[PDB]
């Protein structure tokens, strides 16, 4: 690891999954549970209304 | 001077709310206090039943509750109609209904001061509280 | 009826008895009706200053009640029809 | 008219014999409104979903 500046790919590539994969938790959290939860009221509200 | 009273009763309004919040709302808004001695204590009734209209008061009253008087004015009702707030929806047209409650409230004797609602187009909204003068 | 207007008469009437000693713009005031003005002037003056400080005295209420709803339920809205179309949606999936 | 009464009564029973017996070959004389429909399909939709 210490020829960071020697090997950019293997750098960058790093860098790029580690914040795709924090980002993802938070992601996950915040939005996909928030969806699972609002999307069946949601469909079901807006269906009967419709 | 129509401007003038509204901003009382939209304050008004307001200190029944701040008063109605919950068990945490130390907070409120002023009010007027009525204090006085026997003779200045009767002569007090008195006054308060003179200054809007006649009301039950004085005789024998154990004056151990206040009572947060609330008042409307009372533009477009013709009759002078006073209201208890927790017995809701129950509006009163002769005073001497009131004089009967209110005084067996006086005989029933917590400390809390109840409170009242009168509209008369004679009288201008306040809110007073009287509490037992001084013997 | 109309106790009112007859206190009201008397008052009128009675200074007239000695109206120099005690009338209009005389020093002293007296009647019902001016004390109920003067009562309406000060009850908006004095409420009208506490005005600010309770105002930001509720605003410190509010923070608190929003606070706790942060560190409760982090701060998600919910209404009942939220909470019965939501059990409503796990009942129908778990019956089919 | 009260003369035709009679036959004609006869035709509509005929006719609605011959409908209901359709009813009877295709879908099984199995009642089925519009909500019925809906609400089944919603609940497939809802376990697909879940």
């Amino acid at each position: 690891l210490t020829n960071k500046y020697y090997c950019p790919e293997v750098f960058l590539d790093a860098v790029a999954t580690k914040l795709a994969q924090t980002a993802v938790l938070f992601l996950n959290v915040e939005m996909l549970n928030d969806f699972y939860v609002r999307f069946p009221r949601e469909v079901e509200a807006k269906l009967h209304e419709h | 001077d129509d401007n003038m009273m509204f901003i009382t009763k939209k304050m008004i309004e307001i200190r029944n709310l701040l008063q109605k919040v919950g068990q945490g709302s130390t907070v409120t808004l002023p009010s007027i206090v009525v204090i006085g001695s026997q003779s200045s204590g009767k002569s007090s009734v008195l006054e308060a039943i003179v200054g809007h209209e006649f009301l039950p008061k004085g005789s024998n009253m154990i004056t151990r509750r206040p009572i947060e008087l609330t008042l409307v004015n009372d533009p477009e009702a013709k009759v002078d109609y006073g209201e208890f707030p927790d017995l809701g929806l129950a509006r009163v047209t002769d005073f001497s209904l009131i004089q009967k409650t209110l005084t067996e409230l006086n005989q029933s004797v917590t400390d809390d001061p109840i409170r009242l609602t009168i509209h008369s187009p004679n009288i201008p909204d306040l809110s007073l509280i009287d509490l037992p003068g001084y013997i | 009826g109309n106790l009112l207007a007859s206190i009201n008469r008397n008052e009128k009437n009675y200074f007239g008895s000695h109206p120099t000693e005690f009338g209009p713009d005389s020093g002293v005031s007296t009647g019902v009706m001016t004390l109920r003005k003067k009562l309406l002037q000060v009850l908006e003056q004095q409420m009208s200053s506490k005005l600010n400080e309770t105002t930001e005295a509720i605003q410190r209420e509010l923070e608190e009640t929003t606070y706790q709803f942060k560190v409760q339920y982090n701060e998600q809205p919910m209404s009942a029809e939220s909470y019965l179309a939501a059990s409503l949606d796990d009942f129908k999936h778990q019956f089919h």
